[PDB]
């Protein structure tokens, strides 16, 4: 659990954000106390009125592609996994499917040649995941179980690094904010991302102070 | 303690006579 | 006249029942012994 | 034998489903609707509650939108990040069932809903109308 | 902070079978033939 | 104002709530923050019944002669035991039948109604009912869940102890509480455990 | 303090000016019709009143549209002529002021309002709905 | 927040007027501390008569231009981006909208070249920003939806920095003046004004002490 | 059942001759009752059905 005490903007106390190192597959927390800041400005504290920015500095692009399935309830789904490894040299494709990033309310069974089954658990409508691995390369086969009736929307193919919708909090008593940092399974070690940070306080009679502060995270492997 | 059956006496009737 | 003017000139006779149907369940905590303790960790 | 409810709890529309329509309050002192689903909803859909004032150019009609504040009692413990009342129809409520709701504190004299984004596709299946209570004069 | 509330315009009806027990039947005769 | 008093409603609605939690809890309560009931614990001696073959199928059943061997067998230097199940099975036992069609029990009455308290039998509903509310068990084939409990019996005045040490309390929570609201607060404490777990026994399928 | 009186005299919509919308008055025992115009009239506007019953398949879906009967008081002496209940909007009614009547002998189980012929070009501007009295279940 | 004890003008105790630092977006606090002036000269201390004015010492003048157009309540709106941004030289044109400096009351589908359209929130009467970027180049764009009987005021554009309508306090008790210091996101890094401050005391009988000081806003990227 | 339905009493029949109406060469009596019901709470009740 980060902890980031911001700059006071008081015109006194290498790069410019500071550092989050984050290894793939982990679900953080990250705290910020911004008291420093708003104790003096006298008003109402913080208000939920933050807002976040995830942007790349270094992605050396994915090499394997995703893909996205339909289904109905209890039908069993059928797939490949061949075309999703566009190889510009030629070698063999060791198809894996990591134990810990499996299905979450299904199961799958690897083919020996690029194959798999995804046998949905019974009495299961919704959206579910898993994370292949080509050749230690990672990517993710997305797939919905649709209730037979009609059809279900396109769901947003997750991104290396995301703060998730509605997880944040601040506690005006004490000026800190709460923030989860989460990792997906294919984010490319050495890479490094940017998170933007505009917090807004209050002061009595409802006008507003905004605050604007970044962070560098390096998504490296072993922690 | 593990779970011990419970057997019971069965419909026993006849001690001379074998069915056909 | 009547039966096209407000409906507050005429007031209910509030009947005293309530009804429940709720059951509880059957009571099962007179069979085990009962034993007064004090401060917690006997 | 029923009788003509219409005066004393009269009601009007709120929300017919394509657009909003403001209801003055002020001749009244106490209000609330009663949401009404018409087709099978796919996901929870918020309104947002607006309260108007007496316009200057005229006062028998309502001025711009303000938007009405939210009031905790004790048990409040979402807050609605927003701190400005919205309801929330949540998903499965199939459509012969309805739903009543009040805002706790009336402000000016008009009062009306209309869908918050997000939810605009859905609340075209909805209806929302505004039954008032006792007339003041 | 409204606090909504919903009833039904029309309930369902609810059934159910009343399965009981079978005739019985009796695990091994003594009197009887492989 | 509010004619109805709701105070009163809520007082009546906490001890209410209590009491179930607390007879739920001494049976199945899982450790933790919880009494451990005698239904998880697990260390009262089990006895189960043998299926019987149904046209060579093996199906599950409980039959009359389960429930007298297993009363019978309580080792009578225990002391007088007590047997509690759920009332769906003494309405399962009260409609068996023999082969030619008779009621093993009250051999024509509509009714078998007999003194309970005279036989030791406790019913109280709320326990596990292997007849999955109704609407199960008790069949040819498709039905009675191998594994099921069925019903218990011990000398529970030493075969399971509860422990009380203050019971439910009220009280303004003056803190909290403005002029123009309030605030209550109730609690109680309460716990249990069981005694000697060779005193007790246990019938599944 | 304003009271959640969407239950305890709930209120849906009866015609919206484009469609009629059963309402089922079953699990109540009283109700009556709250009138309310939009834009000023051109001429006097008459609606019929309709009673539906429970559906031959489905229980809990109206059937047909039956026109409900009317009956006099002691004084009726316009008796329509079919004697067949119909509602007349009489000309020269301001907005920002509603009329409220009420059908005496309920019958069925739904109810509707539809724009008698002859009269749909200026209903348009009209948007009837309704309000159940004490609940029955 | 920012603090600045003003010099008595007693003839005793680099460049001329004090630092503020300033970073693009933040809207921060300032107060200054007229006791040591003020106190001396025993009357009425201060008046809520103070006049401010920024000048600018180094602009770098912008680059891409602003816009403003118009719509009714509930209808959408609909405007191009690229008349906007006249390029010296022939290049590509990446156009973004900026997400920490979105809309308020809307939202805007920006489209690939240059179009966007913006829905405006359902019943909502007023003025509504967003604050585009066009090949790092940021402008506003100011729409302002009508409540559909006539029309509303054109707003003035918000300079880079900017001292808000009426924000400000003096404390008579404690001699000590606080304003809102706001800095648009617009600003350019590197860039320097200037913020006068002519504050006015008052004697026992109704007569005028004036004093005048000045400060030297530094826009700096990252604090 | 004593709680399951619920039934209402309030006036038994009443018979009385319809003064208008009823001439010197015919009579028409007139007559009527009021009463209901309805049922209590339809958790305390079963039905057997095949």
């Amino acid at each position: 659990m980060y902890f980031f005490s911001v700059d006071p903007r008081n015109g006194a106390s290498s790069c410019c954000c500071e550092s989050i190192s984050a290894r793939p597959g982990e679900v953080n927390g990250v705290m910020v106390s911004y008291a420093a800041w708003s104790a003096p400005l006298r008003g109402h504290g913080l208000t939920n009125k933050t807002t976040f920015e995830i942007d790349g500095v270094s992605v050396t692009p994915p090499k394997v592609s995703n893909a996205f399935g339909r289904t109905k309830v209890g039908v069993v789904f059928e797939g490949t996994l061949s075309d999703l490894f566009p190889n510009p040299e030629g070698e063999q494709v060791e198809y894996e499917i990591s134990e810990l990033n499996g299905p979450s309310n299904g199961v799958v069974e690897l083919g020996a040649n690029g194959a798999f089954t995804y046998t949905p658990g019974a009495l299961f409508t919704g959206v579910d995941r898993f994370w292949f691995s080509i050749n230690g390369n990672i990517g993710e086969y997305v797939i919905s179980v649709d209730p037979t009736t009609s059809e279900l929307p396109q769901p947003p193919f997750t991104t290396p690094v995301y703060v998730p919708a509605a997880r944040r909090s601040v506690d005006p008593r004490t000026h800190v904010l709460k923030f989860v940092l989460g990792v997906s399974p294919a984010a490319i070690p050495g890479d490094v991302y940017r998170l933007t940070v505009r917090q807004v306080a209050i002061d009595c009679d409802g006008n507003e102070f905004v605050h604007i502060s970044c962070y560098d995270i390096s998504i490296g492997s072993c922690g | 303690a593990a779970p011990s059956r419970l057997v019971q006496p069965g419909c026993f009737i006849c001690r001379g006579v074998a069915v056909s | 006249e009547a039966s096209t003017i407000g409906p507050a000139f005429f007031t209910p006779q509030v009947l005293a029942l309530e009804v429940d149907c709720n059951i509880e369940c059957a009571s099962l905590l007179d069979l085990y012994g009962q034993i007064e303790v004090s401060r917690s960790t006997f | 034998m029923n009788f003509n409810v219409g005066v004393d709890f009269p009601s009007f529309i709120a929300w017919d489903g394509e657009e909003s329509f403001p209801v003055k309050v002020d001749g009244f002192n106490q209000f609330g609707f009663t949401f009404k689903t018409i087709a099978a909803l796919t996901a929870a859909t918020t309104f947002n509650i607006f309260y108007h004032e007496p316009s200057d150019a005229d006062p028998c009609v309502p001025g711009p939108a303000i938007r009405v504040p939210e009031v905790p009692f004790c048990d409040t413990v979402l807050l609605s990040e927003d701190g400005l009342a919205a309801v929330t129809l949540p998903e499965t409520v199939t459509p012969d069932s309805f739903c009543a709701g009040t805002v706790p504190c009336m402000n000016g004299q008009w009062i009306s809903i209309a869908p918050a984004t997000g939810s605009e596709t859905n609340a075209a299946n909805v209806q929302i109308t505004v039954t008032m209570k006792g007339a003041t004069r | 902070m409204v606090k909504l509330n919903c009833r039904p315009l029309c309930q369902a009806p609810t059934a159910s079978r009343l399965v009981s027990p079978p005739c019985f039947i009796c695990r091994g005769v003594a009197p009887s033939a492989p | 104002e509010a004619n109805y008093d709701f105070l009163s409603f809520m007082i009546g609605a906490a001890q209410r709530s209590h009491r179930i939690n607390r007879n739920q809890a001494l049976m199945i309560g899982k450790g933790v923050n919880e009494p451990k009931g005698w239904l998880t614990e697990n260390c009262f001696p089990v006895f189960q019944t043998l299926p019987v073959d149904v046209n060579g199928t093996s199906t599950p059943a409980f039959l009359a002669q389960d429930w007298r061997r297993f009363v019978t067998s309580f080792p009578a230097e225990y002391g007088e035991a007590r047997s509690v199940m759920h009332q769906n099975v003494f309405g399962y036992l009260a409609a068996m039948v023999d082969a030619n069609g008779r009621f093993l029990f009250g051999d024509g009455d509509l009714t078998f109604t007999p003194d309970l308290v005279r036989e030791r039998i406790r019913i109280s509903n709320c326990l596990p009912d292997p007849t999955e509310g109704n609407t199960k068990g008790g069949t040819g084939q498709d039905a009675f869940a191998a594994g099921s409990f069925v019903a218990a019996q011990a000398a529970w005045k030493t075969a399971f102890y509860a422990v009380e040490k203050r019971p439910m309390f009220f009280e303004q929570y003056e803190g909290g509480s403005s002029a123009w609201c309030v605030k209550y607060q109730f609690g109680a404490e309460d716990g249990g455990f069981v005694g000697c777990c060779e005193h007790g026994r246990i019938l599944q399928i």
